[PDB]
């Protein structure tokens, strides 16, 4: 096995650049529980929240365009279509509500979950929403007729996070019973399980190119290849967890938000963790309220958006000075996992 | 004889005594080196006490014997060693003693040998039957003399009729007030209360 | 029988495939 | 292995220890390996696989996994046991590669003591200065300019 360890002292990864804090946007009155940004014009967030509003911010200036209210209890999640001009948001009152942007109103209510709904995603080529939450099944909503065509039965626990992809394995989901399934829809059943993680699997993301999926866990953040449901890599992470979120990028940066209030960026290829940051919590807050509840990257790949339990959004910028000058991070001493 | 070593401390000391009778001296000390690598901190002490008393008796160079106590150290050893240091650096020895009541009593004695001032200082280390000793040092401390007198109060209150005679003597010494004195007897009475309250 | 006994689990499924080479292509 | 000891299989137990140390490059893996042999006796086994230990340790040593104190205990233990094997030129030869690779008739009485005094490792400032008091007294009593 030592072979394996000799190899890891060669390749010596991919210099990436630091990050820092460009901007802080207050204005929500609760925690900020999801962010989702235009797949087209990059002018605007849309930001979930725990006061049940959803405010639409402006990317460049940081001003507030509008408020879409219209939920009773907290909104967990949002998604914005590419093809359609729609916006599905979903909350914990058990309801998955389409929106229509052109008029800024609600349109279709999809319906039938037994209990609160923690995640939506919007399949790319088919016109289908997919959703799931504490019921432990993943429903696949047809969009115009509102029928839940198919229900993916499955795990043994709340479902934290659902992702869609164009070829097979079409739908991928992770769940507090510590798996991650890879679903084959028409068949209607699981095509593969990846069991490794040790406790709940709390986040995921899809490499926007490489066709694989980062799956966090509590304290150890693996990747996985699709098609085979390989293993691929294992990011060097001591216990910094609890990992709330992942975000991949176009340059193969990886983000990961902690609840201890630490941003942890990685290279994707490697596992090398090349930067950490204490997120200055806030004015009058409570040390527990430093944490990070969501992340995403704009469409350019150069700007970071996160919400935080202290009722605010922060936007992080990729500092250009860098190169090597005195750039380097933690300097690559791969260890025995 | 060494053929035995390939395959019994009494035997060892005996053999070293042979070479001592032949007065090979340094060779003999070597034997004690070869014994102690064997028997570990138990039997090795049984070798080591005689080995120290003897080797110190021989050369009587600082660094070599200093090192020898260093090897040695891993209670009486501290005393031999300290006895060495005082008459061949002194403060260094005081640091060593600094490094159980009888041991506390000694250090204080050697510090007094370096002069008076340290000894009052020593007691403060001493506090952490011992109160009788801290009282024994404090007695001539403030008694020959404010932090020390207040310390005398703190110690007298630390845990006693003779001590009452002491505080009464300190009050009587002034040509320092009946009020503070009655307050003192009141506090000691409170100590009688906390003592009687104990099961 | 060595294969019959533990048959399912096998070590090649613990072992990450980009540890050897980065750049393995997907 | 605690099984195979309850068989004979003194062949196969080595096969185990092979798999074990090769899949666990750790000190007391090797030390268990050898303490085994020293229990079951074969000296040409023992020495030889001591060699197989030290050539990999030093060989891939650059690869950084083995900490200083590990290497040390291998040195002191295996060399010390070479002194137990009555090859002293070989003992201090091994030792010699170590310190090399790494940062009337009582004349040899002084040379053996002075070499062992300098041979005592000294990490730090006061530790090396304490050793300077030892070897200087040894030099004093017994390249006078280079010392």
């Amino acid at each position: 096995i030592v072979n394996r360890y000799e190899k890891l002292l060669s390749q010596r990864p991919e210099w990436h650049a630091p990050w820092k804090l460009s901007r802080v946007i207050n204005g929500h009155l609760g925690w900020v529980r999801c962010v989702a940004i235009d797949p087209v014009d990059n002018e605007w967030f849309i930001t979930g929240s725990n006061d049940t509003t959803m405010k639409v911010w402006d990317l460049a200036t940081g001003k507030l365009k509008t408020t879409l209210a219209g939920h009773v209890m907290t909104v967990r999640d949002v998604a914005v279509s590419d093809r359609h001009p729609y916006l599905f948001s979903v909350s914990e009152d058990k309801t998955v509500k389409c929106w229509d942007l052109e008029k800024n109103q609600i349109i279709r209510d999809y319906y039938g979950h037994l209990s609160g709904v923690r995640t939506v995603s919007i399949h790319p080529t088919l016109d289908l929403i997919a959703t799931a939450g504490r019921d432990s099944v993943i429903k696949l909503w047809d969009m115009r007729t509102r029928i839940p065509v198919i229900t993916l039965v499955g795990h043994k626990g709340p479902i934290n996070q659902v992702q869609c992809t164009p070829v097979d394995p079409q739908v991928v989901s992770s769940s507090t019973d510590a798996t991650v399934r890879l679903w084959d829809v028409v068949a209607g059943k699981t095509m593969k399980v990846l069991t490794h993680h040790k406790r709940s699997v709390r986040a995921t993301a899809l490499h926007p190119k490489e066709f694989s999926v980062a799956s966090a866990c509590t304290d150890d953040i693996r990747s996985w290849g699709l098609a085979e449901g390989s293993l691929l890599t294992n990011f060097e992470s001591e216990k910094t967890g609890i990992i709330n979120t992942l975000s991949i990028n176009q340059d193969d940066v990886l983000f990961a938000g902690g609840d201890n209030g630490v941003l942890s960026f990685y290279d994707y290829k490697s596992g090398h963790k090349y930067q950490s940051l204490a997120t200055r919590e806030m004015v009058g807050s409570l040390e527990g309220e430093r944490s990070v509840l969501c992340s995403t990257f704009d469409k350019t790949g150069l700007r970071l958006i996160t919400g935080e339990a202290d009722k605010s959004i922060k936007i992080w910028k990729q500092d250009e000075t860098a190169t090597k000058e005195s750039e380097p991070g933690l300097a690559w001493n791969p260890n025995l996992s | 004889y060494n053929t035995v070593i390939d395959l019994t401390p009494a035997m060892a000391e005996n053999f070293a005594l042979f070479l001592q009778n032949h007065y090979e001296v340094m060779e003999s000390f070597q034997v004690y080196e070869k014994t102690i690598p064997l028997f570990p901190p138990e039997i090795q002490y049984e070798l080591w006490i005689e080995y120290l008393e003897v080797a110190t008796s021989h050369q009587l160079s600082p660094e070599h014997i200093r090192f020898l106590f260093e090897k040695a150290l891993k209670k009486t050893i501290f005393i031999a060693y300290s006895v060495f240091e005082e008459r061949i650096l002194i403060s260094k020895s005081i640091e060593i003693l600094r490094r159980l009541q009888l041991w506390r009593m000694c250090i204080s004695k050697a510090e007094s040998t370096l002069g008076p001032s340290v000894t009052r200082e020593l007691y403060q280390e001493c506090i952490q039957k011992a109160v009788e000793f801290v009282i024994k040092f404090s007695d001539f401390e403030s008694s020959i003399g404010r932090e020390i007198l207040a310390y005398g109060a703190k110690l007298l209150p630390p845990s006693e009729l003779w001590d009452s005679f002491e505080i009464f003597e300190l009050k009587h010494g002034d040509k320092t007030y009946k009020d503070m004195l009655k307050m003192k007897k009141v506090l000691e009475s409170n100590m009688l209360i906390d003592s009687a309250s104990v099961s | 029988l060595t294969d019959q006994i533990a048959k399912n689990v096998k070590l090649d499924d613990f072992i990450p495939k980009r540890q050897s080479n980065f750049e393995l292509s997907v | 292995v605690d099984f195979e000891i309850r068989q004979k299989n003194w062949n196969g137990v080595r096969e185990i220890y092979s798999k074990y140390v090769m899949a666990h490059p750790q000190m007391q893996t090797w030390l268990k390996w050898v303490r085994f042999e020293n229990r079951h006796g074969n000296t040409e086994f023992t020495r030889s696989v001591y060699s197989l230990a030290i050539d990999t340790v030093a060989n891939l040593q650059n690869l950084q996994i083995w900490s200083d104190m590990e290497v040390a205990k291998l040195v002191n233990s295996f060399a010390h046991w070479e002194a137990a094997q009555q090859e002293y030129e070989r003992s201090s030869a091994l030792y010699q590669i170590a310190i090399e690779k790494w940062p009337n008739s009582i004349e040899e009485t002084i040379s053996y003591k002075r070499k062992m005094e300098y041979e005592t490792i000294l990490s730090n400032n006061a530790y090396d200065y304490d050793t300077w008091w030892l070897y200087l007294d040894l030099i004093s009593e017994s390249q006078t300019f280079e010392k």
